[PDB]
């Protein structure tokens, strides 16, 4: 070891890393789904397809 | 202008990701590459300005100011790397980032097509300048000087904000290209009187106007060398640029509103020049000379003739190069003797002959020696003010005596006579210092060969 | 963190883990009272965690690699130079005493943190309730100034009020003659320069101020130097104490939760140790502070937060 | 020669009950 | 305090503000203000010293006086309209009494005289609640009664708040009184544009809450209540000096920062309505707020005041304080001006 | 790349230059439509300027 | 006495440890590469090629054209007996006047 | 100002007619600026806890960027919607009140007389 006391952020909180990447991936796929649904709805409502 | 904004922004990761021995050399190299690219702004036309987008444009007024702005950053990096050699690495990077951020505010100050974006960048230029003066200035008075520099500018400019939004509501736009074609005559009233004052007093503070100039021999004296270079070379010229943009909207009331201010400048350039005869602080002598030279630009804008605008933009570019070189020379002595007192270190031509040649050339361009662009701007403002009134030549010519007298006395006190005996740390001139002097002076003398690029929108 | 309001909500009460053995015992005495074995002896009779007396490098022991730092980074003060020149011009006396008060405050925070997180009692040596006895003994000898006493009383007034006193104070009656006898038998060339009036002032502030004010807020046990040799008598006296005084009686889960939240945040413990009173014995100017701080950042394992140092071999930093 | 940084006399001006 | 009791009391503070925001009956408005005060009193008495009891007593007396004047305005509205809808008032006397009551609840001048005391008497987190969350309910009631608010009264309150909050902070060394006089000046700015465009009132309120929450979060993260203890921050944590630098330059309304965003827009909505002297004198008086912000930036970031020796111990510990949303609030209080036309989401 | 930092400013130039050209196609309302410069399209040509 | 302060450091001489110092840095390789970067990208690139660029600008603000165009117009109206410049810039037929 | 327009359908963040509008692109410069604000928030979060600023917590920095882009996309949709409602109500009011908005005769400068003011 190097430290006399174990640091609380020595090893990664793998639950927190998994929640972070899962929430981030979910937000990106929901954002792309929202944007594709919005461009489809725009092209539907304005008759430009 | 986005081909100049994005490289200036990419100087931020260029200076924060460099190796610790490399953060000066990389920024100097790539800022010189940006300044080399700055010549593509010279695509100027006899009828139209170079109108890039809805946000950015450049005529022949902003183009020399932009080339001077993008040229001054490498010279500031060269000037400010010796006295910040012992500095912490992160504070050194923060200093370079403040200079980069100031250049980034300046290049879209001069190219703002719309006047409230001009105001936002024009007042965004306070924050890096204020931080540089109050953080890397040397003496105690830098905090007070930062307060004066801040609260003269904002007290002048917050009326300008209300005035510009009023023009926005009345005319519908603050596009300078639209307001070239929708400008209405501004009739005589008290409403239009305080309209004129709210449009003009912020730039009167920035020039500075005599009587409002009290921020300048503190803020240009209590600053580090890069701060003094950018203040006296660019930041005094925001006022002249703003007046040349804003007096379009202020006609015909300017034709009698200018009469007090012209007096304040025509007498002011007599007084401040005379102050340079009796200054002990060399940096303050260069500061009051800056007030004296910018008084002519105030007069030339307020008489609004073509010869006056040509001479005023020539004199702004020429004074930028000359006063920046003079501050760098005063720093070249101050890094050796650690005092700004001019009578302290005398007879320096006996010790530094090539640097005394640089002092000689800077003082000859200071006294407007022909055919330097200093003399071209000086002479054209004299021609236009002679056409304004045939008596003003007296106040011009007496100024042109005193402008000689402090320019050579500064040369005689610092460089001539018997040297000071007890001072023995006068090192030979480093290659960096003479490089800085030559990068100030050789563009200034080459512009005498082709002055038409620094003569503005109505050449 | 590890402990917070959520752990208190989710059932972690500290009176659950608070047995009869959970006693905070501070062992006090003069410079060579020999109490340090006695304290350890009590900690090996009752199963208590012993804490040694905090020197200059206690905070160095708790942080980083646990090894002592150089003296310019921690302390900026020498005990041996106080032993040599107590009236020294550089202000080393009160600077050493203020750093020792900060080190004992950090030690007392670690003591309460152990006692409230584990329920194991802690033996201390000369806690923050018995630090001023050196300060007054310096001031009665003209070693510090009255401004140093006022600064110490300010820092003590805003720091010791936040905590609870010990359960048991053990004092060791040693005369000045036996102290100097054990100093001359010790062999430290600096510590033999301690005057007799200094030790006499230490013992007078002990017997005159410290124990008369601690007999109300806790239980004093005052032994002589020969009967402190028998540990089992002292431990048998401790095991038959009827705790009836001091604010350890009125401690529910809420107050001890607040105290445990205090003692686990070390910068809030050490908050008002550096109050901006500009006293020349402790004021460090800007250039020296900048120089020593930038040097402290370059120590190994000290540039970042503890789990974020490549140079001492921390892994997975991009996922932390 | 080095940069002026505030002394005790400068700092105590900001440490009163009122400015 | 018990954490469960703390959570229930803070949800009751929020519930009082929500019942003010969402209700259509004046009795429920008064009930939401009563619930808000009744729950926020223990948040102010969190540490149990005589200063918090004095601050809570002064806060109780001013808010109770405002609640009684509010109910008298409601009762006079019931006289002259026979109904209870939260809308314009049907009597200028009821309008004046409700404007006085809400100016007391906001602590606008000349009813400002409780704000720098109470903020000094309470901790930094409860001062954060008082200077951010306790503005939302009275500004909502002012948002809904602006057809009946007298112009001269609310503009007199606005300019008197801006001038008194300007001159008040110039003599201060305590950070909580500085934030309180900053609060008074900013509430003057918010109500000066209320009858002209209430969207810019909502803009100024949101930008103010972001900047105030940033400054109180920095003060809690460094445990600093005076100027002279904030001046030790460069030797403890040099990033926090840059953060208080950019946030204090933003609260002064210096462009290109986000706190230039409201007041500029306020001027942009006061010149459309042909008022030129009034936003000019308001903007000139804002230089006073800028001046004591610059005083704090000189004491903290741009110079280095001398530290003590015990700071070397605090170098060996990192800040374990939960700095909740502090990078987010630092970014959103400085770099938000290029997104200035986002304000239409408040329309 | 051993000298990846010496392309931050030139690529930031070119990209910026690129965006300037990309802005010109958004300001192509009056391309070949001004009274001064309107003319017939020469063969093998679709726009007058890009 | 006064507080714990570092004494005033001396001003350094870059020529003592390095007699070939160009003034840029105390590391000599860094110093010489800083010199070469400043002199190449400042003088060899910006000054020389910049003066070449300014010297060969494509008729900066179209003055030369305006000479040659003037050389057209005079040559058109030396022949036709027309005056070389009218005093009226705009045709008076296409100007309505305010009557009185 | 528009408080009566968004009162028949209260507390709708994006109404249904907002779907008739083209959404902001995922390469919107405003949205990329909000992503840059998220990246700066990640850097300040590494700086205040004394982490390596560019290296530590790439999941955390990426969630900062993701959260600001995600919130800012809806904020830009609402911004574009409210300026669209602003112009729609403007144009319907101009169409519904021609007595207040006359078509003004644009005179040419051959008839327009302006006073000349000489600079001398
Ligand atoms: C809508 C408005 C949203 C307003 C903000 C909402 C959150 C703040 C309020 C509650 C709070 O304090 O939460 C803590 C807060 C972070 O504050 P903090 O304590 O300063 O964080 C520092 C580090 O995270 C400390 O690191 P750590 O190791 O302790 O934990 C790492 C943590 C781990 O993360 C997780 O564990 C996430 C997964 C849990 C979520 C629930 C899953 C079930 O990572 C993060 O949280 C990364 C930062 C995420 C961004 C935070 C700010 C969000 C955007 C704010 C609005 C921006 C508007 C811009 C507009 C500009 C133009 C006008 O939020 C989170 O932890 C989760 C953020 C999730 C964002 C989702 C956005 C879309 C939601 C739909
Ligand atoms: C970016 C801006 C924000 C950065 C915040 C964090 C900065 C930081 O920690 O830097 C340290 C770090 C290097 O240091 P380190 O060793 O890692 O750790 C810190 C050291 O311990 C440093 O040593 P130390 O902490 O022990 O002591 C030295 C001391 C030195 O400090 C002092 O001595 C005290 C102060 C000295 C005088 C004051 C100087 C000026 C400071 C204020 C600036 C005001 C001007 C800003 C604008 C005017 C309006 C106010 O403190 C520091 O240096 C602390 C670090 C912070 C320095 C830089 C501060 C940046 C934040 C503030 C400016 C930006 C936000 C506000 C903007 C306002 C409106 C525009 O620098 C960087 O990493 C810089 C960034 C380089 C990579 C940039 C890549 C950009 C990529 C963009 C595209 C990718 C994203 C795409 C997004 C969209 C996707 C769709
Ligand atoms: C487009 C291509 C253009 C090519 C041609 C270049 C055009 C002019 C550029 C600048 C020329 C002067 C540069 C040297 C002066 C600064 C350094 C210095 O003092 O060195 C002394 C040193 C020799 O002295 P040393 O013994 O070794 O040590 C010095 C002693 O310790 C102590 O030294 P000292 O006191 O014994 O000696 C200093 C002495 C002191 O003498 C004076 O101070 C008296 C000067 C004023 C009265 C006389 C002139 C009055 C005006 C008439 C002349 C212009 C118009 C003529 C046309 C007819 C009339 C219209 O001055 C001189 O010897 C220089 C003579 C020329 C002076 C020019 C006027 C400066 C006065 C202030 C401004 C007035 C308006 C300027 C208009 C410029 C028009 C281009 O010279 C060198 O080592 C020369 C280095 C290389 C110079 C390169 C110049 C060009 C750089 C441009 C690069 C980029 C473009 C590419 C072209 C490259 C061409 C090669
Ligand atoms: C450097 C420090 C000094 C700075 C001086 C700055 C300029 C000096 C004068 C400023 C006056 C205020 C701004 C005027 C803006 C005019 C815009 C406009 O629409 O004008 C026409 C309008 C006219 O109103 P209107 O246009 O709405 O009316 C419709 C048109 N008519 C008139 C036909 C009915 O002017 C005004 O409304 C008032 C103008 C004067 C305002 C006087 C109040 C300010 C007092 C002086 C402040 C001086 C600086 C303060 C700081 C000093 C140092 C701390
Ligand atoms: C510009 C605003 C910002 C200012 C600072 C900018 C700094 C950054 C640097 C940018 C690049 C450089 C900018 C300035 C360039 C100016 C130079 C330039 O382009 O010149 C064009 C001028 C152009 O003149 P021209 O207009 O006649 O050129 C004709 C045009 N062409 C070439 C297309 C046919 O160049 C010359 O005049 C060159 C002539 C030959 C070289 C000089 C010979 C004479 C020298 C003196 C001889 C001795 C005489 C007696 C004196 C004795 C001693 C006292
Ligand atoms: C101090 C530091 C150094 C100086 C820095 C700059 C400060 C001064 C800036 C403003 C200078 C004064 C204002 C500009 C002067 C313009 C000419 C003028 O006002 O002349 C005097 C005037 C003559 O009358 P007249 O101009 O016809 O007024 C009717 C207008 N329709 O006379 C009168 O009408 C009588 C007097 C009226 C009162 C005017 C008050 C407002 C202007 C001063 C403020
Ligand atoms: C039209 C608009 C309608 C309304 C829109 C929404 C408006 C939202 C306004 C939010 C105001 C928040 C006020 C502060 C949070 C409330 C609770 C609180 O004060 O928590 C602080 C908490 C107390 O912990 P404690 O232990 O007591 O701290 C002392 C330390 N011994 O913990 C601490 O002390 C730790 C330090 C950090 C706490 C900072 C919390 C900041 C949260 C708010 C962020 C800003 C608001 C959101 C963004 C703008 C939205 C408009
Ligand atoms: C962060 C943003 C999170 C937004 C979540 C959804 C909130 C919502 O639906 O709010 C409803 C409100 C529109 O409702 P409306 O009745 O028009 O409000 C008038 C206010 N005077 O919509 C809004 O207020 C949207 C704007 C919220 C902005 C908050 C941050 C600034
Ligand atoms: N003012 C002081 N003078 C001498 N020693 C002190 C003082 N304050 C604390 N001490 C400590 O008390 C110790 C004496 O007890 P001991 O541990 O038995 O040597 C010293 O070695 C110091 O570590």
């Amino acid at each position: 070891k190097f430290y006399i006391q174990e640091p609380p952020h020595g090893s990664p909180n793998w639950l927190k890393v998994g929640l972070t990447l899962g929430t981030s991936a979910f937000l990106w796929i929901y954002l792309i789904k929202q944007h594709n649904e919005d461009v489809l709805e725009y092209k539907r409502r304005n008759g430009l397809e | 202008m986005l081909k100049y904004i994005i490289p200036t922004m990419m100087l931020m990761p260029l200076t924060w990701l460099s190796k610790n021995s490399m953060i000066w050399i990389n920024t100097t190299l790539h800022s010189l590459l940006i300044s080399l690219t700055s010549l593509l702004l010279l695509n100027q036309f006899g009828d139209n300005s170079l109108n890039f987008s809805l946000t950015f444009f450049s005529d022949s007024l902003s183009t020399p100011l932009l080339i001077l702005t993008m040229w001054l950053l490498p010279l500031m990096l060269m000037a400010s790397q010796h006295h910040l050699s012992k500095e912490n690495l992160a504070r050194k990077k923060l200093f370079i980032s403040m200079l980069i951020l100031l250049q980034l505010f300046l290049i879209m100050t001069f190219t703002a097509t719309e006047l409230i974006f001009f105001y936002i960048m024009f007042e965004a230029t306070l924050v890096p300048t204020l931080i540089i003066i109050t953080r890397w200035g040397n003496q105690t008075e830098r905090l007070n000087a930062g307060l004066y520099f801040l609260f003269y500018t904002l007290a002048g400019s917050l009326p300008l904000l209300v005035a510009l939004i009023y023009i926005q509501n009345t005319m519908g736009s603050l596009n300078f290209l639209i307001l070239q074609y929708w400008v209405q005559p501004m009739p005589n009233s008290w409403s239009n009187t305080f309209m004129w004052l709210a449009c003009m007093m912020a730039f009167m503070v920035k020039m500075p106007l005599y009587g409002l100039h009290l921020w300048l021999p503190k803020a240009h004296v209590e600053a580090p060398i890069a701060g003094s270079m950018v203040l006296a070379a660019i930041l005094l010229k925001l006022g002249g640029y703003g007046m040349m943009r804003i007096t379009l909207l202020l006609n015909p009331i300017t034709d009698f509103m200018a009469y007090p201010f012209i007096m304040l400048s025509l007498w002011g350039m007599i007084m401040t020049s005379s102050i340079c005869l009796r200054q002990t602080d060399l940096k303050s002598l260069i500061a009051y000379s800056s007030v004296s030279h910018m008084a002519l630009v105030i007069v030339a804008i307020l008489i609004q003739t073509p010869w006056s605008y040509m001479g005023a933009t020539a004199l702004m570019i020429a004074h930028g190069l000359t006063s920046s070189m003079l501050f760098c020379l005063a720093n070249s002595n101050y890094e050796r003797v650690h005092s700004r007192t001019m009578i302290l270190a005398r007879g320096l031509q006996t010790l530094l002959p090539l640097m005394a040649a640089w002092w000689l050339l800077a003082s000859l361009t200071n006294l407007a020696l022909p055919p330097s662009i200093n003399l071209i701007g000086e002479l054209f403002v004299v021609m236009s003010t002679f056409s304004w009134s045939n008596i003003t030549i007296i106040l011009m010519g007496l100024n042109m005596v005193i402008t000689a007298l402090y320019s050579l006395y500064m040369l005689i006190t610092t460089q001539r006579g018997k040297h000071t005996h007890h001072i023995n740390n006068i090192l030979p001139s480093f290659t960096r210092e003479n490089a800085l002097m030559s990068l100030h002076m050789l563009p200034l003398l080459l512009l005498s060969l082709n002055p038409k690029i620094i003569l503005g929108p109505l050449y | 963190l590890q402990y917070g309001p959520l752990a208190y909500i989710l059932g972690e009460k500290t009176t659950k883990k608070m047995t009869e053995n959970s006693k905070l015992i501070t062992v006090d005495g003069n410079i060579c009272s020999g109490k340090s074995k006695l304290a350890k002896e009590v900690a090996e009779k009752l199963g208590l965690k012993h804490f040694p007396e905090a020197g200059i490098h206690y905070a160095d022991s708790t942080t980083g690699d646990g090894k002592p730092l150089p003296v310019r980074f921690s302390g900026n003060c020498s005990l041996e130079k106080f032993y040599d020149d107590p009236k020294s011009n550089d202000g080393n006396s009160y600077r050493l005493q203020a750093w020792l008060y900060a080190s004992r405050l950090l030690q007392y925070a670690d003591a309460l943190e152990h006692l409230l997180s584990t329920g194991q009692g802690v033996v201390l040596e000369r806690s923050i309730y018995s630090d001023f006895v050196f300060l007054e003994a310096m001031y009665r000898q003209g070693f510090i100034r009255k401004q140093c006493v006022d600064h110490y009383n300010q820092v003590k007034k805003v720091t010791v009020c936040e905590y609870l006193p010990p359960h048991v104070v053990i004092y060791v009656d040693v005369p000045v003659s036996e102290v100097q006898s054990r100093i001359q038998k010790k062999g430290n060339p600096h510590e033999m320069k301690i005057t007799s009036a200094y030790l006499q002032d230490i013992e007078n502030v002990y017997k005159g101020t410290f124990l008369p004010e601690m007999s109300e807020k806790c239980e004093v046990l005052q032994y002589s130097a020969w009967e402190a040799e028998d540990a089992e008598k002292v431990v048998e006296d401790i095991q038959y104490l009827k705790y009836d005084k001091g604010p350890w009686l009125d401690q529910d889960d809420r107050k001890l939760h607040n105290l445990r939240m205090l003692v686990q945040d070390k910068l809030e413990v050490l908050n008002y140790t550096s109050i901006p009173v500009f006293l020349p014995e402790v004021t460090i100017g800007a250039h020296q502070s900048d120089r020593v701080f930038q040097e402290f950042t370059e120590l190994p394992g000290r540039k970042y937060r503890a789990g974020y140092n490549e140079d001492v071999g921390d892994k997975w930093i991009w996922l932390k | 020669a080095r940069q002026w940084q505030p002394d005790v006399e400068w700092a105590e001006q900001y440490g009163g009950a009122v400015m | 305090m018990n954490p469960i009791i703390l959570i229930i009391i803070l949800m009751t503070v929020m519930l009082g503000t929500i019942i003010v925001m969402i209700s259509t009956h004046w009795l429920l408005i008064w009930i939401g203000f009563e619930m808000n005060m009744l729950a926020i009193i223990p948040i102010m008495m969190k540490k149990h010293n005589p200063r918090a009891t004095e601050a809570s007593t002064k806060y109780f007396l001013t808010q109770s006086t405002a609640s009684m004047l509010l109910m008298m305005a409601i009762i006079i509205n019931l006289m002259f309209s026979g109904q209870w809808t939260v809308m314009k008032l049907f009597n200028p006397m009821a309008s004046m009494l409700m404007t006085m009551a809400l100016a007391m609840k906001l602590g606008m001048a000349p009813f400002h005289f409780w704000v720098p005391e109470v903020t000094q008497g309470i901790p930094l987190s409860s001062g954060l609640i008082l200077l951010t969350w306790q503005k939302l309910a009275p500004m909502s009631v002012l948002y809904q009664i602006l057809p009946s608010i007298n112009l001269d009264l609310i503009l007199t309150l606005s300019i008197l708040s801006i001038t008194i909050g300007g001159w008040g902070g110039l003599n201060q060394t305590q950070l909580r009184k500085i934030m309180a006089y900053s609060s008074i000046a900013h509430m003057g700015w918010m109500t000066a544009v209320l009858l002209y465009n209430p969207t810019m009132t909502l803009l100024n309120l949101i930008i103010y809450i972001i900047m105030t929450s940033t400054m109180f979060t920095l003060f809690m993260a460094n445990s600093t209540t005076t100027t002279l203890s904030l001046s030790h921050t460069w030797n403890k944590a040099p990033i926090m000096t840059i953060l208080v630098l950019i946030t204090l330059l933003s609260m002064g309304g210096l462009p290109p920062l986000s706190g230039f965003m409201p007041k500029w827009m306020i001027i942009q909505e006061m010149t459309k309505n042909d008022s030129i002297i009034l936003p000019t004198l308001m903007a000139i008086t804002a230089l006073l707020n800028l001046y004591f912000y610059m005083r704090l930036t000189y004491s903290t970031a741009l110079t280095m005041f001398p530290s003590t020796n015990n700071m070397k111990m605090k170098w060996q510990f990192p800040t374990t304080k939960r700095m909740t949303l502090l990078p987010t609030m630092t970014v959103l209080s400085t770099m938000l001006l290029p997104l200035t036309p986002i304000l239409s989401i408040l329309e | 790349r051993d000298h990846w930092i010496h392309v931050l400013v030139p690529v930031g130039f070119v990209f910026g230059y690129y965006l300037d050209r990309k802005n010109d196609e958004k300001l192509a309302a009056f391309r070949n439509k001004s009274l001064l410069y309107k003319r017939e399209l020469k063969p093998q040509e679709e726009v007058t300027w890009k | 006495l006064r507080w714990q302060e570092d004494p005033e450091p001396e001003d350094e001489n870059l020529y003592e440890k390095n007699p070939d110092s160009h003034g840029y840095d105390k590391d000599p390789a860094v110093d010489v590469w800083n010199m070469r970067v400043v002199f190449f990208f400042g003088f060899s690139i910006v000054l020389v090629l910049g003066s070449t660029f300014v010297a060969y600008l494509p008729d900066y603000r179209m003055q030369e054209w305006a000479r040659r165009e003037a050389e057209r117009l005079v040559k058109y109206r030396e022949a036709h007996g027309l005056p070389l410049m009218e005093s009226n810039c705009f045709d008076p037929s296409k100007i309505q006047l305010p009557e009185d | 100002m528009m408080t009566g327009r968004q009162a028949r359908a209260p507390l709708q963040f994006l109404p249904d007619e907002a779907r008739s509008l083209p959404p902001p692109k995922l390469t919107d410069p405003r949205l990329a600026y909000i992503g840059f604000l998220g990246y700066c928030s990640g850097l300040i979060d590494n700086a205040i806890r004394r982490r390596p600023v560019l290296s530590a917590g790439l999941h955390r920095q990426f969630l900062y960027i993701t959260s600001f882009v995600f919130v800012g996309y809806y904020l830009l949709k609402r911004q574009d919607y409210m300026y669209a409602v602003r112009d729609h109500d403007m144009f319907s009011y101009i169409k519904s009140h021609p007595e207040d908005f006359p078509e003004k005769d644009k005179k040419t400068y051959r008839e327009v007389f302006e006073e000349f003011h000489p600079v001398r």
